[PDB]
DNA sequence: ATCACACTACC
DNA sequence: GGTAGTGTGAT
C-alpha cells in the first residue's frame, strides 16, 4: 500500500502525482519514527482510494530532505499537486493522523 | 647588588612611556620609588650601581625592563642608555635554569589551567601581576560606575601601580634568594647578594653564566625579527584556498551530507513497557499544538513527540566524517585509540582499500586537503599563522623561551619559528622561501640582505661518541671523522642498505619502537628486537654507556637527574629514556655555547648586531642559525667564524669527538637548507 | 624524545 | 570562551 520513495523517483512519484500524497521522512534510528510506521500502515490502506502514504528514508536519499527544511523527524508533509499543503512533524496516534487527514481533505 | 622592576605603558613594540620603577638597594636594605617625573633619576640609580661594578636583578628584565629603559630613555629624555650584559640578572631566566623541570606561563602569557604539573610559587604570582592589576582597575572602576575599555589600566600612571610595583620587587627578591640558595649553583660560602659581578659569574656553576647569555643573545634576536615576505604568502594563501575549495567541491560530491540527531533533550521510553531507552537519540515533546474550528497551522502536536535534527556537510578536515563514510564504504579499521575511535591519520588512510574506486580515489583528495589545511592554518587562518604576526617592519619577531624543554633545549612560539615546513614536504620550498635576509632591505643603501645558514654536522651521533669513548677509547668517534659509521651500524644491524642504517641510527636515538624500527627495515614491521639485538650486541660500547647512566640514576631512585655539559642538573623523565636525555642535554648545551661564541667572535672581530649594523641573528632552531648579513663578504666571514666557535666549544668541554658545522649562503631559509 | 599549535566535537 | 582528543610541523 505504501509508496518506497527514493531520491530520483521523488518528483514524479510524489511533485507530480496530481492525487494525495502523504509523505513521511524518517530514519531508522528514530524512535518516534518507529512509533507512527505502524500507524501509516493502516491509514494507507482506510484512505486508499483517497490519499497515498508514501515513505521517504533519509538515510538512504539524502537529497530530498533538505529541500524542505526538514529538522526533526517523523516529519509529515501533505502534497497536494506538488505542492506542500500541510504540515506536521512528530510521532501523531492513529487518531490524530485520522484528524489530520480529514480535515486537510 | 639591587633589585629593580619597572612598570611602562606598553609591550617593547609600543611602549613609549615609563610610568613608575621601584629599587631595592641591599648595601641600604631599603625600598625607592622613582614616579613618571623620575624617570631620569631612576636610571641614574640604575647606571651608579654599574658603576661599582654592582649587579641589577630583574625578572624578565632581559626581554623587557632593560630593552625598555634603552628604547624609553632615548624617547623621552633624549639619552643614551645601555646597561651592560655582564651587570645584569634576570630571576626569570634563573627560574627556568633551577626549575627546568617545570612549566611557567612566560610572563601570562600562557594560561597557568592548561599547563602541566605544579608552578614555582613566586614567580606564578610575577607572572599573574599584569591580570591581577587589571581585575582591581576593573573592579575599582565599576565601583565609581565607570566604564573599562581595552587595556586602559596601562595608559596612566596611578597609585595601584606604584604599589604593584613595590611587590614585583619584594617578590624578585624572594625568588632570588630562594634561587640562590641552592648550593648546586651557588656554593653555600660565598653571599651572593653581596659580590661585584665579576665574582658572581665566575663564583657560580657555569650553567648561570651561559644561560644569561644566551637570554641576552635570544632577546636580541627576537627584536631583530625574522624578514617575512608576506605578499609571497598571501599569495600562496590564495593558491592553497582555492585548492581546498575545489577539493571541497569534489569530496563533498562524493561523499553526500546526512542527517543526526540534535537537541533532544528527553530520554526515550517504550511506549509499551515504559523503559528508557538511553541508546535511542533524543527526543522533544511539543508543549503545545494540535489539529485545528480554524485550522492550526502549527506543525506540532501535544504528546507527539520527535527527534530533533541537524544537516551536516562533509567535513574533510572531521577524521569522525572520514571514518563514518569509509566505513559505510567497507573499511574495516584495524588499530584503534585509547577512548573508542579508529585511528584516521594519513599513514592508516595510506593503507584503506574500498571497493568503490571513485571513494578510493576519494581518499588522496582527503590526504590533501588535509595537508592543504595543515599549511593554510600555519601561515594565514591559524591562530599563530605567520600573516597575523608580520610587524610593520616587514619581520616575525618570534619568541624564544631559551631553556623551555628540560634538556636545556630551548622552545619557541608566537609563531614557533622551529615548525616551519621542511624544503623536502609539500609546498615546502615557497614557505621557506618567505622567510630570507632578502625580504630585509638595508636601511641606508635599500639593498637586499644576505643569509647564512649553518647547523652543527651530525652533533648527536658525535655526543654519542663521545660518551661511548671512555668505553671504545674514541673508536666510534674515530669512524665518524675517517670512515663510515653508517655502513658501520648497518653491518653490526645486518640491515640491509646504508640508507636504512641512517634511517635506524638517527631513528634509535629519537626514540621510536620495533614497528618503526622494523617498518623501514625492508618491510616486515614488528619483530623489530632482532634488530635492536644483533645491533647491541655488535657495538657493546653502547650497551655499557646505558648500563653506567642507569647505575647512575637507580637501583626507587638513587638520583633523579643527570649532569649537563655545563654542570647543571637535567632532570630524567624514565629510566629508559635517560640516554636521550643526556645526548640531547648535551646537544642543547653545545648549540647554546656556540651561538654564544659565535656572536661574541664576530663582536670581537669588529662586526655590529643589528639591523643598522652588519649582521643579526634571525633564528635559533636546534641546531643550525640563520643569519642576515648586510653583505656576501659578511655572510662569509659569519660561515668560517661559527666553526670556529664550534671548534672552540668542543675543546672548551674536552670533547672526545671532533664537532663541526656546515654553511651556506643565500637569499632565504630555502636555499639555505 | 622534546615541544607548538591546529581543527573537531562537546559543554 | 575553555578542555579533551588526535595529529602534524621540526630537531
Ligand atoms: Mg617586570
Amino acid at each position: 500500500k505504501i509508496i518506497h520513495l527514493t531520491d530520483d523517483s521523488f518528483d514524479t512519484d510524489v511533485l507530480k502525482a496530481d492525487g494525495a500524497i502523504l509523505v513521511d521522512f524518517w530514519a531508522e534510528w528514530c524512535g518516534p519514527c518507529k512509533m507512527i510506521a505502524p500507524i501509516l500502515d493502516e491509514i494507507a490502506d482506510e484512505y486508499q482510494g483517497k490519499l497515498t502514504v508514501a515513505k521517504l528514508n533519509i538515510d538512504q536519499n539524502p537529497g530530498t530532505a533538505p529541500k524542505y527544511g526538514i529538522r526533526g523527524i517523523p516529519t509529515l508533509l501533505l502534497f497536494k499537486n506538488g505542492e506542500v499543503a500541510a504540515t506536521k512533524v512528530g510521532a501523531l496516534s492513529k487518531g490524530q493522523l485520522k484528524e489530520f487527514l480529514d480535515a486537510n481533505l | 647588588m639591587i633589585v629593580s622592576d619597572i612598570e611602562a605603558n606598553a609591550l617593547l613594540e609600543s611602549v613609549t612611556k615609563f610610568h613608575c620603577g621601584v629599587i631595592y638597594d641591599y648595601s641600604t636594605a631599603e625600598y625607592v620609588s622613582y614616579r613618571p617625573s623620575d624617570f631620569g633619576a631612576y636610571l641614574d640609580a640604575l647606571e651608579a650601581e654599574v658603576a661599582r661594578g654592582g649587579l641589577i636583578v630583574f625578572h624578565n628584565g632581559h626581554k623587557y625592563d632593560v630593552p625598555a629603559l634603552t628604547k624609553l630613555a632615548k624617547l623621552q629624555l633624549n639619552r643614551e642608555f645601555h646597561l651592560p650584559r655582564e651587570n645584569c640578572i634576570d630571576t626569570l631566566v634563573l627560574s627556568r635554569l633551577i626549575h627546568s623541570n617545570l612549566k611557567d606561563t612566560d610572563m601570562g602569557l600562557l594560561r597557568s589551567g592548561k599547563l602541566p604539573g605544579a608552578l614555582e610559587a613566586w614567580g606564578y604570582r610575577l607572572g599573574e601581576m599584569k591580570g591581577e592589576y587589571k581585575d582591581d582597575f576593573k573592579r575599582m572602576l565599576e565601583e565609581q560606575g565607570e566604564e573599562y575599555v581595552d587595556g586602559m589600566e596601562w595608559w596612566n600612571f596611578n597609585e595601584e601601580m606604584m604599589d604593584y610595583n613595590v611587590q614585583d620587587v619584594v617578590v624578585t627578591k624572594a625568588l632570588l634568594e630562594k634561587l640562590l640558595s641552592d648550593k648546586h649553583y651557588f656554593p653555600p660560602e660565598i653571599d651572593f647578594t653581596d659580590v661585584g659581578y665579576t665574582t658572581f659569574w665566575s663564583e657560580s656553576l657555569e650553567a648561570v653564566d651561559i644561560e644569561h647569555r644566551a637570554a641576552w643573545l635570544l632577546a636580541k634576536q627576537e627584536r631583530n625579527g625574522f624578514p617575512f615576505d608576506t605578499k609571497a604568502i598571501e599569495e600562496l594563501y590564495v593558491e592553497l584556498a582555492a585548492r581546498r575549495s575545489e577539493l571541497l567541491r569534489k569530496l563533498t560530491e562524493t561523499f553526500g551530507s546526512w542527517y543526526q540527531p540534535k537537541g533532544g533533550t528527553e530520554m526515550f521510553c517504550h511506549p509499551r513497557t515504559g523503559k528508557p531507552l538511553p541508546k535511542y537519540p533524543r527526543i522533544k515533546t511539543p508543549k503545545v499544538g494540535g489539529i485545528f474550528c480554524e485550522l492550526d497551522t502549527r506543525e506540532y502536536v501535544a504528546g507527539a513527540p520527535y527527534t530533533p535534527v541537524e544537516h551536516v556537510v562533509f567535513n574533510p578536515s572531521s577524521r569522525d566524517h572520514i571514518q563514518k563514510k569509509l566505513q559505510e564504504a567497507g573499511w574495516v579499521p584495524t588499530k584503534y585509540t585509547d577512548k573508542g575511535a579508529p585511528v584516521v591519520d594519513d599513514e592508516v588512510l595510506e593503507g584503506v582499500r574500498v571497493d568503490d574506486p571513485e571513494k578510493q580515489a576519494a581518499i588522496d583528495l582527503i590526504k590533501e586537503y588535509l595537508m592543504i589545511q595543515k599549511r593554510i592554518g600555519q601561515s594565514a587562518e591559524g591562530d599563530k599563522a605567520w600573516l597575523r604576526y608580520v610587524a610593520e617592519d616587514g619581520k616575525i619577531h618570534g619568541s624564544v623561551n631559551p631553556n623551555g624543554a628540560v634538556t636545556g633545549r630551548a622552545t619557541h612560539a608566537f609563531p614557533n619559528l622551529a615548525q616551519i615546513p621542511g624544503v623536502r614536504s609539500p609546498y615546502g620550498e615557497q614557505c621557506r622561501a618567505a622567510f630570507g635576509a632578502e625580504h630585509h632591505l638595508d636601511g641606508i643603501t635599500g639593498k637586499p640582505w644576505v643569509q647564512a645558514g649553518i647547523d652543527a654536522s651530525g652533533l648527536e651521533l658525535r655526543c654519542l661518541a663521545h660518551f661511548m669513548a671512555r668505553f671504545d677509547n674514541g673508536e666510534y668517534a674515530h669512524e665518524i671523522l675517517n670512515g663510515d659509521i653508517h655502513t658501520k651500524n648497518q653491518i653490526a644491524a645486518e640491515l640491509p642498505t646504508r640508507d636504512n642504517a641512517k634511517t635506524f641510527i638517527y631513528g634509535f636515538l629519537y626514540g621510536a619502537g620495533d614497528e618503526k624500527i622494523g617498518q623501514i627495515v625492508g618491510a616486515g614491521k614488528e619483530r623489530g628486537k632482532e634488530l635492536k639485538k644483533k645491533f647491541l650486541e655488535n657495538t657493546p660500547a653502547i650497551a655499557a654507556l646505558r648500563e653506567s647512566i642507569q647505575q647512575t640514576l637507580v637501583e626507587k631512585w638513587k638520583r633523579r637527574w643527570i649532569k649537563g655539559l655545563d654542570g647543571r642538573k637535567v632532570h630524567v623523565r624514565s629510566p629508559h629514556a635517560a640516554l636521550n636525555t643526556l645526548l640531547q642535554s648535551a646537544g642543547a648545551l653545545i648549540c647554546k655555547l656556540w651561538i654564544i661564541k659565535t656572536e661574541e667572535m664576530l663582536v670581537e672581530k669588529g662586526l655590529k648586531h643589528g639591523w643598522d649594523g652588519d649582521f643579526a641573528y634571525m633564528a635559533w632552531v636546534h641546531d643550525e642559525i640563520q643569519v642576515g648579513c648586510r653583505t656576501e663578504e659578511i655572510a662569509q666571514v659569519v660561515i668560517e667564524t661559527a666553526q670556529e666557535a664550534m671548534r672552540w666549544v668542543g675543546d672548551h668541554w674536552n670533547f672526545r669527538c671532533l664537532l663541526d658545522t656546515e654553511g651556506k649562503m643565500g637569499p632565504n631559509w630555502a636555499i639555505c637548507h
